[PDB]
């Protein structure tokens, strides 16, 4: 893996961190290092959190399933663009504030240009989205962890991003949509001139197995037309008893019922069972749960056989019975997707009889039998003779008459009916053989690929005895998952190897094809066989032209009779149509299809190593429904980043707006140099990062899939969310600052505060007509809330004649006073007593009796302890009142940006989803606690330049932020709800 | 899966608010539907709300009885 130190160092290369480091040059330039250092602190904290989450994603990915994600690089570009725009706007605003001779009522000892430049630098550091890469990394890593928690192991980080935008899912029917536990349901016996049949056809009859629970062997065979639910449930009753189902109804599987029909059913089941030597029934060693070993498709035949006998559990003598029939391994035909049948050979223990079914042929003795099982559509067409019932004594092969076209149709429409009801049908055939026939078969130079001698013969030796129908139960949650996919407007396509009527039936059962689609032929409009994907309608022709294929298959929903290698064409067609294809497979031959797909999906435990190595994600759940939850989580991962970017823009544009308005309207700047860095750290990082862990919205699984080209900010997030929050936040913060300064110092604009302080000019000594400037008195009006008195008071600063130094006097007189005259009765007796004796020595007393130096007091020592004068840097009551007002404005700004985190989370009103996330509660309260503590800790307040407020002052500062929560309860999220969240007008 | 210790952490958080957040931080490993994690969520909410309220009250008292009275300056009415 990448070294941890290398990962930590690499994260400084993102454009936003680079811009912040550019602003960190102030620590080296002639500026305040104690405020430029905090930028490095913020960057280091973000880098530490991001490197921890990246290292943890390096663990959750790779080892659990076996450099920037395109979303990450796009969002880094977006963050760089936002930073550049903010820097340009703040450069214009700061140059405007410098061309104008702007200055603060406080900071009198410092050069105004440097102060405003540092404030602009702080605003730039705030407005640049330095937390964007960190939040994107956290969201992607937490999303991958959530996927793993929901049984979806993503192999690549880019897979998490791409899943949300996915618009089509292609899944195999078997294993993914329906569990592999196939169980037998019906079995059909074929024998013409039979005494018993269905609908008086006198040629075929259907039988039903019961019980049909998964892979459980005990049970029997009954008549389909007679077994209603009432008679079935009583058969289920007392099933723990020994085999006695004949007390309810005739059990054809009981060997004690030696009859002609039972003989034919036994012959068919024994022919089926001998083809299943690769599979065997078993039971778990620690639980009384049955199971199967070997091929999954061959499984239900053995279970079906056990219900009529032919099993070791029913009788220990079955081993010898199987041993009596030796097997010819040389001629065995293996089963594969290309042949679609398997042929097995055995020797008989008799001359010309097989399970009381006679193969008598003059001049020939049949010491061997060839058994075939496979799809009916590739064995029925080559059938030559059927079984025939002679009188009421025995069943013998009908060598006298071949199968006619009507006789073939007799089997054909029964196969059509049985292939419906979501049952797949297997056809079993036989051919009697002799020693010379076995020698001829062994003399064939061809491999087990063809063995054409078995199917075709001049004597017509090929007999199909009947069918076995087995159900493939859908997984319990597949219907709800497909309904959710339909609500999410993601197309679901089933790819299966079953026959076409079976495919359409199972699709209708699980809900791919609704009954509302019967207005058109669903038989051909959506469900088609793979033979249709060629210009000539047969697999011999290689392909059908793309310009017609893409238009033909855009309506198709179910593919039947598929092949593993054909999945490539489907993926190509869907990709050309514009969908983001997530295709599932096992990897035996469809690994290229998975790789060419946008989101390859390995089929978990059933999947091979090639599939797991070619896919983007692995379904350890072995279930289709996990893909739907995967899409849900992938959508949530983008939605959380969208909410975070909305928070960033909606707060960091309002910051610039209210700074610009304060500068334009000649107000004191609403935030200090480092107060805004503290604000940035207390509203991004916390709680803005806590938006990364938001649970899915109620409509994130209902909206259409997001196109890849769609920008992160649709105009829906601009007309609501960003702009109406920036305007409201600017209004709230500016009104808070104005009311704050009016409460704390009696004036809300810089001109009023500066004129509120009285100044005197002193003509220089060495320079003619040059004038220095000093202040000799200050006033202020501060609102008071107390038990004794509520209302305005006046506070003054003056040169104290008793102590011979500049002092601050608070609460000189009740109510606002235009000119404080200390000799009047309004003034507090202490202040009157302190100066009633007159000015100290060489000072003036004409103007209201304040201590102003005479006009000849000038010295070259500017502010060098001149008597009758407050020193530069002394905290006048105007300066202290302005600091208190700016502290209230700062707390209001923090609680206005922080409270936006509680209304960004969902378009629903915030009171419904308040408790939905706990990390946001932790981060929000950390922000609030550090805001309250940063204005009362003695160390912190000395560098933040904040003063600790009164209780009602804190409530007043917070209330201007709760007024910004009318962004939810009034406008505009109510407008958004009425326009889009309303189901119907 | 024990409900007792998150409840103890919730009660103890009334005397030190940082304890409530530590409660949620420590037992995040346990499954979400368990009663222990639900009481941990309650502990985090109680700790966070008490942290905000206690910071407000502590800071207001500290201001009104220390920072309101700078030693060297003079005070008159309503002071």
């Amino acid at each position: 893996v990448v070294p941890v130190w290398l990962i930590f160092l690499s994260q400084y290369c993102s454009p936003v961190v680079l811009l912040l480091l550019v602003a960190a040059v102030a620590s080296l330039a002639l500026n305040e290092v104690v405020e430029g250092v905090a930028i490095i602190s913020i960057v280091t904290l973000n880098a530490c959190l991001a490197t921890y989450m990246e290292k943890s994603s390096g663990d959750a990915i790779g080892k659990l399933a076996e450099k920037l994600t395109p979303l990450q690089v796009a969002l880094n570009k977006l963050g760089g663009l936002i930073g550049l725009i903010a820097i340009i706007v703040l450069v214009v605003i700061i140059s405007l504030a410098v061309i104008i001779k702007y200055r603060d009522p406080a900071h009198a000892d410092k050069d105004p240009t440097f102060v405003i430049i540092i404030i602009g630098v702080g605003f730039a550091v705030s407005s640049i989205p330095e937390g964007l890469p960190m939040v994107v990394t956290i969201t992607l890593s937490a999303g991958a962890k959530d996927m793993v928690k929901k049984n979806a192991n993503v192999r690549k980080l880019p897979a998490v991003e791409t899943l949300g935008c996915c618009s089509v899912i292609c899944s195999d029917k078997t294993g993914t949509l329906t569990e592999g536990k196939m169980t037998a349901i019906n079995a059909v016996t074929i024998c013409k001139n039979s005494s018993l049949s269905d609908e008086n056809n006198k040629l075929t009859k259907t039988f039903d197995f019961y019980p049909t629970k998964g892979f459980e062997p005990c049970g029997g065979l009954f008549d389909s037309n007679e077994l209603t639910s009432e008679k079935k449930k009583e058969i289920v009753i007392a099933k723990n008893q020994n085999t006695s189902y004949d007390k309810v109804l005739y059990n054809y599987g009981n060997p004690s019922n030696k009859s002609v029909i039972v003989d034919k059913t036994r012959s068919l089941m024994f022919a089926a069972y001998l083809n299943s030597y690769d599979t065997t029934l078993s039971r778990d060693p620690k639980t009384l749960k049955w199971g199967i070993h070997g091929n999954m498709s061959e499984g239900p035949i053995v279970v079906a056989a056990a219900k009529v006998g032919y099993s070791f559990i029913n009788n220990p003598n079955h081993k010898s019975y199987l041993d009596n029939f030796q097997r010819l391994d040389d001629l065995e035909v293996t089963f594969n997707s290309s042949r679609k049948m398997k042929i097995t050979f055995y020797k008989l223990k008799t001359v010309n009889v097989f399970e009381n079914v006679y193969l008598d042929k003059p001049g020939k003795v049949y010491t061997h039998v060839a058994l075939i099982k496979g799809a009916p559509d590739r064995l029925l067409d080559r059938s030559t003779h059927l079984l025939e019932e002679t009188s009421m004594k025995k069943v013998q092969v009908s060598w006298n008459s071949t199968i006619t076209q009507e006789e073939r149709n007799v089997l054909i429409k029964k196969n059509l009916e049985l292939s419906q009801k979501a049952l797949r049908v297997l056809s079993i055939c036989i051919k009697p053989l002799t020693d010379q026939n076995i020698e001829e078969l062994k003399k064939l130079e061809d491999a087990d690929e063809r063995l054409k001698y078995v199917n075709y013969d001049e004597n017509g030796g090929f007999i199909p005895m009947g069918y076995v129908a087995s159900f493939d139960p859908p997984r319990p949650g597949v219907k709800e998952a497909i309904q959710t996919c339909r609500e999410a407007q993601v197309k679901v396509i089933m790819i299966t190897g079953d026959q076409k009527p079976t495919a359409v039936a199972i699709g209708k059962l699980i809900g791919l094809i609704e009954e509302k689609s019967e207005q058109v032929e669903d038989i051909n409009s959506l469900a088609i066989e793979c033979s249709e994907l060629h210009i000539n309608k047969n697999p011999n022709e290689p392909i059908l032209p793309n310009d017609q294929l893409d238009e033909f298959t855009d309506k198709i929903l179910i593919y039947s009779r598929a092949q593993p290698e054909d999945k490539i064409t489907i993926v190509q067609s869907l990709k050309r149509k514009g969908y983001l294809v997530a295709m599932t497979g096992d990897g035996v031959n469809d690994a290229p299809a998975l790789k060419a797909a946008d989101i390859g999906v390995a089929m978990g435990i059933n999947g091979t190593e090639v599939a797991k190595g070619a896919s983007e994600m692995i379904l350890i759940d072995d279930n289709f429904c996990t893909v739907v939850s995967a899409i849900d989580v992938g959508r949530t991962i983008f939605s959380n980043i969208q909410k975070f970017v909305c928070f960033l823009l909606g707060t960091n544009i309002g910051e610039i707006i209210y700074l610009s308005v304060a500068i334009v309207a000649q107000m004191p700047f609403p935030l200090e140099a480092l107060q805004i860095l503290f604000l940035n750290l207390m509203t991004d990082g916390c709680p803005a990062v806590a938006l990364s862990r938001e649970p899915p919205n109620d409509d994130n699984m209902k909206t259409p899939p997001r196109p890849k080209k769609q920008p992160i900010m649709t105009k829906r997030w601009w007309f609501y969310g960003i702009l109406p929050h920036t305007i409201f936040e600017a209004l709230c913060v500016l009104l808070s600052l104005a009311f704050s300064l009016y409460i704390c110092t009696g004036f809300y604009n810089l001109n009023g505060i500066h004129n509120l302080c009285k100044t005197v000019n002193l003509v220089d000594v060495n320079d003619a007509n040059v004038y220095h400037e000093y202040k000799y008195f200050c006033s202020s009006y501060e609102y008071r809330i107390s038990t004794d008195y509520v209302g305005w008071v006046t506070n003054v600063s003056f040169w104290d004649p008793q102590n011979n130094e500049a002092v601050n006097f608070w609460g000189a007189a009740k109510g606002k006073v235009e000119n404080i005259n200390p000799l009047s009765d309004i003034v507090h007796p202490e202040l009157r007593l302190r100066m009633q004796d007159g000015c100290s020595g060489d000072l003036t007393l004409d103007e209201n009796g304040w201590c102003r130096p005479k006009d000849n007091k000038t010295s070259d020592g500017y502010n060098d302890e001149l008597e009758g004068i407050l020193k530069k840097g002394f905290e006048d009551v105007t300066a202290k009142g302005s600091k208190r007002g700016r502290t209230m404005a700062f707390i209001s700004a923090v609680w206005c940006e922080m409270l936006r985190a509680y209304t960004v989370r969902s378009w629903e009103p915030f009171y419904k989803v308040f408790n939905r996330n706990m990390w946001m509660h932790l981060a929000c309260s950390i922000s609030a606690t550090l805001t309250f503590l940063s204005t009362c800790i003695p160390g912190i307040t000395s560098i933040l330049n904040t003063t600790c407020l009164l209780w009602w002052q804190y409530l007043l500062a917070i209330f201007w932020a709760l007024l910004n929560l009318f962004l939810d309860e009034i406008v505009p999220k109510v407008i958004y709800r009425r326009k889009y969240m309303t189901i119907k007008n | 899966n024990d409900i007792t210790q998150p409840r103890i952490h919730t009660i103890l958080s009334f005397f030190f608010p940082f304890i409530g957040c530590l409660s949620y931080l420590i037992n995040l490993k346990y499954p979400e539907p368990s009663l222990r994690r639900q009481y941990a969520k309650k502990a985090l909410c109680v700790g966070s709300a008490l942290s905000v309220i206690y910071s407000f009250i502590l800071c207001s008292l500290l201001g009104q009885y220390i920072y309101q009275y700078d030693n060297k300056e003079i005070y008159g009415y309503t002071y």
